[PDB]
RNA sequence: AACUUCGGGAUAAGGAUUGGCUCUAAGGGUCGAUCAACUUAGAACUGGUACGGACAAGGGGAAUCUGACUGUCUAAUU
RNA sequence: UAUCUGGUUGAUCCUGCCAGUAGUCAUAUGCUUGUCUCAAAGAUUAAGCCAUGCAUGUCUAAGUAUAAGCAAUUUAUACAGUGAAACUGCGAAUGGCUCAUUAAAUCAGUUAUCGUUUAUUUGAUAGUUCCUUUACUACAUGGUAUAACUGUGGUAAUUCUAGAGCUAAUACAUGCUUAAAAUCUCGACCCUUUGGAAGAGAUGUAUUUAUUAGAUAAAAAAUCAAUGUCUUCGGACUCUUUGAUGAUUCAUAAUAACUUUUCGAAUCGCAUGGCCUUGUGCUGGCGAUGGUUCAUUCAAAUUUCUGCCCUAUCAACUUUCGAUGGUAGGAUAGUGGCCUACCAUGGUUUCAACGGGUAACGGGGAAUAAGGGUUCGAUUCCGGAGAGGGAGCCUGAGAAACGGCUACCACAUCCAAGGAAGGCAGCAGGCGCGCAAAUUACCCAAUCCUAAUUCAGGGAGGUAGUGACAAUAAAUAACGAUACAGGGCCCAUUCGGGUCUUGUAAUUGGAAUGAGUACAAUGUAAAUACCUUAACGAGGAACAAUUGGAGGGCAAGUCUGGUGCCAGCAGCCGCGGUAAUUCCAGCUCCAAUAGCGUAUAUUAAAGUUGUUGCAGUUAAAAAGCUCGUAGUUGAACUUUGGGCCCGGUUGGCCGGUCGGAUUUCCAACGGGGCCUUUCCUUCUGGCUAACCUUGAGUCCUUGUGGCUCUUGGCGAACCAGGACUUUUACUUUGAAAAAAUUAGAGUGUUCAAAGCAGGCGUAUUGCUCGAAUAUAUUAGCAUGGAAUAAUAGAAUAGGACGUUUGGUUCUAUUUUGUUGGUUUCUAG
RNA sequence: UAACUACUGCGAAAGCAUUUGCCAAGGACGUUUUCAUUAAUCAAGAACGAAAGUUAGGGGAUCGAAGAUGAUCAGAUACCGUCGUAGUCUUAACCAUAAACUAUGCCGACUAGGGAUCGGGUGCUUGCACUCGGCACCUUACGAGAAAUCAAAGUCUUUGGGUUCU
RNA sequence: GGAGAAUUUGGACAAACUUGGUCAUUUAGAGGAACUAAAAGUCGUAACAAGGUUUCCGUAGGUGAACCUGCGGAAGGAUCAU
C-alpha cells in the first residue's frame, strides 16, 4: 500500500504481550531494530504492562529520557524500540538487571538475574561467510555482525558475546546431547535435550527434543537455540525449566498453594 | 474501529407457544419461587441446556480421556460449588438428570425466604429489590444471584439500612416528626 | 447485415494502401557446371504526404407498388 | 439443540402442496416505553452532487539568527538567553474512508528469490584521495549565490508575484589531509653470468568488461619443460592454502584495463583536562549529525501448489497488429513475449475451455444448527482496489499519490469578462435519492503515530450529544389485623368452637422504597452519567403497561349492545343475508410483556433437493429401440500359520486408614525383536558404544528380582558418503493453519452480558497465583502402517546374479621436487 | 394371405403368417475346443423406427378423409344409407412420431411351492423323467405396498451390488 | 566560459473526439392475438352410465362452438372365458 506501514492495530499485535483490548485500538509498533517484529517485545510493554513501572506511554518516555534503561549495555530513548530473546535489559536506579526469556505458555518472563550473568548473552549464529578484504564473520540471532570468529563455528550453533567488547568469548557446538530452548511454535519455550537432527535436502530440517520428564517431541531447526551441554545451561533458566506440564498437572499445582 | 465488545442471548423461547401442558407447569414455577416472567423460567432452561450439551459432549468421549477428565470433573465442581448438585451425586452422569427446580431453589429470592427473613417468596424480591440482605459484607440488590453454598451461612440484613442497624428509614422519619410536633406547642 | 428458392444477396455496407530509387527473398530449364523468363512478397532511402498523378474508371443505404427471371414489340412521339 | 398441526372427501387411506409454528449482531415500519450496564448507526437506491469550517506538519545542549523582536542583570567587541520569519532536514507513500471495478483475477493456506530493490533501525566497516610525489595546491579551514529582511510596484480577483538592494549553511559547488611494508611491471649500470641491481611507476573503495583461483575417490612410481630446491649434493627432493550450499559461473580473492571517476567528515554541542618547547605548541573526553559497503530490521516486487457463484437459449477458443515456444538484443531493481528482430507452429478445452451474467471486492467470520447441510459476509482484524471518469508524471527509499501536478472528458465556483480557482468513497453538515441511517459539539487526558522531537501536532483516536439496531440485569408493590366466602381435621348435638388456614370486600393499619428533584463529594482534560450520599420524594383518583388475541389450527367467552352477504373480518379453513362463539363496540378472559405487532428476505420445520436420505405400474416422472465415446463402475489369486522372547498399560490379589502405594503372579488388551526355504536398501570410514572380549571371580534379596575392566572385538546404538532407489491413492502421529470470533479452564464485574483481571500480608514502605487448553479437512510439508484400490516388472528374453575370463571406454587421487609434458600399475 | 391360429414362435423395437429357391444373419442347447478381463451402464455422437403425412415416377381391385348425396332431427354440411377425391399398393427420397404400453430402464446376486408348454440335450423301456434356455400361467405371501395389487413392484429408517435417464 | 528559458525534430505512452462494428441491459408503440380472474350471461350438449356413435393416443382433413370423420394404435373397456 504505496510504503511501509507505521501503525499496528490492537488486535493485530502479537498474542504474547498479553494487551488487553478494551483500553486502546492501536498497540506500540515495534521500530526497526535487531529482533523481528512478531518475535520482540518493545520496552514499553516491558515497563508499563509487564514491570507495571509506568502507566501510560507517556511515564514510559519520561522513564526513557532520564537515560536509566540499557539494552544490551547501551541506552536506549524509543518507546518501541525491540527489544527480543536474551537481551539484557538493565536499569541503573533499582539495580535490577533481566534476562528477556520465554516462560513455557510461550511469553517473556520477568527474570530478574545477578549482575555477573549481565554482562553477557548468548547469540545463535545464522550466517557465516566470508566479508570485504577475505574478513570471515559471523551473524547472530539479534544480527551483530561479529568479524573474525573460531573456524570450528559453523551455522546453528550459539556463541557467548561479552556486551562490553561485543566479542566471542565462547560458543557451543549444535550436536546431539546439548541442551536447547524452543524460540518459536507449538513448543515455543520448551527446554530439552537434543536427540537426533533430520536430514531433508532442499527443505526444513528437524530435531527430536527430549526434556526431562521424558517427554519426546520435535521442531524446525529454525525454532532450536543451543543453551549448554546436558545439565549445564549457560544462562539462568526461569522458574519451571521449559518442564510443559498438562492441564490437570498444572491444576494440581494450584491446589497446594490454595491450602492458604 | 475498537475491538468488538461481545455479548450473548441468556435465554431460549419454546417452540410451540400454546402448549396447555407446559403454559401450567411454568406458571407453577412463577408462583412457588415468585418469578417476574415467563423470561425467568426461560433463562434457566437455557442455563441447563448448555451444562447438558457440555455433559453429553463428554459421555460420547472414553473414560480416562484429559479432556474429559478436566472439562467433567471443572464442570461437576462448578455445580457443587453453587449447590445445584448434592455432594452424593458427582459422576457426571447424575448432571445431565437434573431439572429446573434444581436451579431455582438456590437464588437469592428463596434463599432468603427459607433462611427465615422474609416469611414470603413475594416478600424476599421486595427486600432484595429494597437493598436490605446483603452477602457478607456487601448488598446484593439481583434477586437472580446463585448462592455459592459457602455464602449462605453469611446472608444477613446489611449494615446499612433498617432491620439490621442505622436509622429507622424515610417513613418512620416523617411518621416520628408529625406526632412529635402536635404534641409538642 | 437483413433476407434467401441455400445458388445468392456481395464490389453489400465500410476502411486502409499505391510514386521514384537502391536492394533482398522465393518460385525454373539442360547436361556439380551451364542457360533463361517474368510473377509475387519484403526492406532501406527519398519528396512542398505526392503517387490508378493524363487517360481510364460503381455512388451507396432503408422500404413500398409491380412483372418471377434472360428474352420481345409500336422503323418516325409510348 | 433428533417433536409437528390446519386445509381436497359423505367418510377413508395416500401423493402433494398452501397455511400455521420458532430463530435471525436482519433491514424497515406501527403502536408503546421507568431504571442500570453495553452500544450498531447514509452499506443496500445515487463510487450521485456538495455551501462552510476543520482533518499534516515539524526544534533539541547539539544544521542556518544582526527579527531595525522580547529580554536583559552583567557567562563575553565575533556569537552565546528566550526566540517570530525564512533556508536546510525529516514527514506528508502512514492513518481514515469506501466497495465501483474485479470470477484463476482478488483472496486463503503453502512455497520460492541460486530472480531482485529497500529511507529508516541495529551491528560491523574507510592510514592507500595531492598526481611530476622539487612549483604552489589555503587545511590555523577554500568559492559565490540566495531566502527571510528593507525598499519600489502591478493585479477586479487567489497560499499570484516582478524589479532593486543586503547576508548565512550539515543548502549548493570545489578541495588538501597521515604509518610502514610487500608485490608487480618498467628499467639505469656490467656481463655474457644456472647473472642482479640501483630508482621509476602502480597497487584503497566504487564503476564496466575480459581472464584466473575458488581443490579433495584411496595407494605406487616411471618419463622430465627440466633449470628451481637445498648444498649431505648421488640434484635429499619434503611441507604446500582452499569457507559455505541439496545445488552455482556462490562468497571472497587475484590479473589487465575502463569510468560527463562514486565515496573516503572544509559539520555541531557540552566538558575543559594532560604534557611545557607557557607558543595560542603538541596531545585529549563524553556524543550530535553525516557517510561507502556488507549484514540486519521495517518492507516491497515477482512467485509455486491446490481451492471460487449461476449459465451450453455460450462448444470450440487463442494466433492480422504476441497467441505458445526457441535464439539474440532492448528495457527493468530484477525474472519473463515485458517489448523488438528473426525462426518454429504452437497453447487451452466436455475433468466445461472460450463466452455471458452476478442486485460478486476475497478471507477471518455470521445466522440457523441431531447428524449431514442450507443461507449470509458493503461493515471493527487481515489482504486488495479507488479517490467524478480516463491517461500521463514530477518529487522521493517508497506514489503511477489525487487534502501532488499536467491534459482531455463530465460537473460546478468567482469575475471589474481580461482572467482565476476546483474534487468530503476523512470529521461534521447540506441537498438529492429513497422502505432505509446521528452533532456544522468538547478534548489530546487515554490509545498510539509523525517530526529536528520528554514540550509541538494528530476530526487517527477518545469524550459527550442524537440513538427501543442488537444484547445484559431489572420497578410498577410488600406485610399486618378485624374481614368475608369457605374449604383441612379434630366438638359431629341438627346448635356448627372459627377450629389449620386460604381466597374475596370501592374496610382500615403502621412500615419499605428508588423513578424523580437536589447539598456535597466522587467521577473526568473539563464536565455529563453511573457508583456513594445529606435534605426532599407511593395511598391506588395516583409515580395509573403495553401490544396483540379469545371458532379451529392456538392459550383464552354459543356473555351483553350494534349492523343484517352490507360494513367489515379472515396468513389458511372460513365468518357476516335479524339469537354473528369470527365484523364495530362494552364486559370478562388469554398470551408474551418494557416490550409487542406488521411487511420482505432467510434458516429450521423440508427425507418438499434426498451424500447421509426422496420419488418414477396407476398420484409428477423409465428415453420408441438398440449401438456408442468421455464419465462412473468392474471376478478370483501372490507370507499364511506355528514356535519364541522381551520390555509395556489397566483391572489386580492383600488398596490394608473406604484415598493413594508396590513384589511376583492371576490375566486381559495393546507394542517391539528373534527363529521357522524368510530385504531387515547396499556398502565405505567415524566409534566400536556396548557386552559370551576376562589382568584381581564370588562385589551379591528366592541362582531367570545378577559385577569392580583388559586385548582384536560383534558396529543396526549412530552419523555423511558415493551407489541406485516402480508409482500413486488411503490412514496414524507430528508440524502448520494471525488475532478477534467459537467451544472451553480460572476469576463473586454487587448478579449478569462482559472483562482479564485479581488474591493474601504486620495495609507503616510487600508478597503472590494468572492471563490456560481444544477445534479448524480440501492443499503442501515430515512421519509410522502396508489391509483396501490402482500401477510397473523376465515371453521373438535386448532378462537376473557374478569373485569369472577378455576386449573397449573414459575418469585422476598421495606420489615420481614443483607447475607442466607424460606412458603405466592402479582405483572407481 | 382366411380356416389351421393358441395365454404358441421369432425379432433391438417398430414388426413378422401361401410355396419353393438363393443370400447372408441370429439365439438357445452341446462341448475335458480357443483367448484370458477383452466387461456393465453410458453425456456427446449414431442406426433402425406403426399409421398418417410430404416430393417425383409406376399402379389404381377394394375400402375411403374431403366432398357429393338420401334419411333422421328444432338444427345435424353427425352418427345411419348410396357414391367418391387424396389416400390405401410400389420404386427413389423425406418425415421421426403413437395409449411407440408390461403406462414397470439395463446388468448382477439372493429369496417359494406347483403344474402346463416351446427349443436343445441326456437317460431310457420310447412317453415319461431330469436338465439348460425361453414365452407365459396357477397358489401363497415370507416380504412389499396408499391401496389396487406384485415371485417382483421382495432382499429399503435393521435405510449403501453397479450404472443411465426422468 | 560553464550553466541555461522560450522554442523545436523524431519516438514511445496515450486521454479524448468523430465514425462504423459488436455484445449486454432497460424501455416507448397504432394495432394484433392469447391467458387469467371466471363461477354465474348467450348458444348448444362434447365428456362422466354402453353418457345414449365406448373412451383415449398419434396423424390427416372438415369447421359458430364444443366437436366430426378417415388410417394405424391402446384398454386406462362395456370382454381376463370355447
Ligand atoms: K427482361
Ligand atoms: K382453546
Ligand atoms: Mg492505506
Ligand atoms: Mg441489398
Ligand atoms: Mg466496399
Ligand atoms: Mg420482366
Ligand atoms: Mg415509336
Ligand atoms: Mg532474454
Ligand atoms: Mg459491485
Ligand atoms: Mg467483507
Ligand atoms: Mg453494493
Ligand atoms: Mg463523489
Ligand atoms: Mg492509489
Ligand atoms: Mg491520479
Ligand atoms: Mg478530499
Ligand atoms: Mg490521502
Ligand atoms: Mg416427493
Ligand atoms: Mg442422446
Ligand atoms: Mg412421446
Ligand atoms: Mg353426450
Ligand atoms: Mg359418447
Amino acid at each position: 500500500a504505496r510504503g511501509p506501514k507505521k501503525h499496528l492495530k490492537r488486535l493485530a499485535a502479537p498474542h504474547h504481550w498479553l494487551l488487553d483490548k478494551l483500553s486502546g485500538c492501536y498497540a506500540p509498533r515495534p521500530s526497526a531494530g535487531p529482533h523481528k517484529l512478531r518475535e520482540s517485545l518493545p520496552l514499553i510493554v516491558f515497563l508499563r504492562n509487564r514491570l507495571k513501572y509506568a502507566l501510560n506511554g507517556r511515564e514510559v518516555k519520561a522513564i526513557l529520557m532520564q537515560r536509566h534503561v540499557k539494552v544490551d549495555g547501551k541506552v536506549r530513548t524509543d518507546t518501541t524500540y525491540p527489544a527480543g530473546f536474551m537481551d539484557v535489559i538493565t536499569l541503573d536506579a533499582t539495580n535490577e538487571n533481566f534476562r528477556l526469556v520465554y516462560d513455557v505458555k510461550g511469553r517473556f518472563a520477568v527474570h530478574r538475574i545477578t549482575d555477573e550473568e549481565a554482562s553477557y548473552k548468548l547469540g545463535k549464529v545464522k550466517k557465516v561467510q566470508l566479508g570485504k578484504k577475505g574478513v570471515p564473520y559471523v551473524v547472530t540471532h539479534d544480527g551483530r555482525t561479529i568479524r573474525y570468529p573460531d573456524p570450528n563455528i559453523k551455522v546453528n550453533d550459539t556463541v557467548k558475546i561479552d556486551l562490553a567488547s561485543g566479542k566471542i568469548t565462547d560458543f557451543i557446538k549444535f550436536d546431539a546431547g546439548k541442551l536447547v530452548y524452543v524460540t518459536g511454535g507449538r513448543n515455543l519455550g520448551r527446554i530439552g535435550t537434543i536427540v537426533h537432527k533430520e536430514r531433508h535436502d532442499g527443505g526444513f530440517d528437524l530435531v527430536h527434543i527430549k526434556d526431562s520428564l521424558d517427554n519426546t517431541f520435535v521442531t524446525r531447526l529454525n525454532n532450536v537455540f543451543v543453551i549448554g551441554e546436558q545439565g549445564k545451561p549457560y544462562i539462568s533458566l526461569p522458574k519451571g525449566k521449559g518442564i510443559k506440564l498438562s492441564i490437570a498437572e498444572e491444576r494440581d499445582r494450584r491446589r497446594a498453594q490454595q491450602g492458604l | 474501529p475498537r475491538a468488538p465488545r461481545t455479548y450473548s442471548k441468556t435465554y431460549s423461547t419454546p417452540k410451540r407457544p400454546y402448549e396447555s401442558s407446559r403454559l401450567d407447569a411454568e406458571l407453577k414455577l412463577a408462583g412457588e419461587f415468585g418469578l417476574k416472567n415467563k423470561k425467568e423460567i426461560y433463562r434457566i432452561s437455557f442455563q441447563l441446556s448448555k451444562i447438558r450439551r457440555a455433559a453429553r459432549d463428554l459421555l460420547t468421549r472414553d473414560e480416562k480421556d484429559p479432556k474429559r477428565l478436566f472439562e467433567g470433573n471443572a464442570l461437576i465442581r462448578r455445580l457443587v460449588r453453587v449447590g445445584v448438585l448434592s455432594e452424593d451425586k458427582k459422576k457426571l452422569d447424575y448432571v445431565l438428570a437434573l431439572k429446573v427446580e434444581d436451579f431455582l431453589e438456590r437464588r437469592l429470592q428463596t434463599q432468603v425466604y427459607k433462611l427465615g427473613l422474609a416469611k414470603s417468596v413475594h416478600h424476599a424480591r421486595v427486600l432484595i429489590t429494597q437493598r436490605h440482605i446483603a452477602v457478607g459484607k456487601q448488598i446484593v440488590n439481583i434477586p437472580s444471584f446463585m448462592v455459592r453454598l459457602d455464602s449462605e451461612k453469611h446472608i444477613d440484613f446489611a449494615p446499612t439500612s433498617p432491620f439490621g442497624g442505622a436509622r429507622p428509614g424515610r417513613v418512620a422519619r416523617r411518621n416520628a416528626a408529625r406526632k412529635a410536633e402536635a404534641s409538642g406547642e
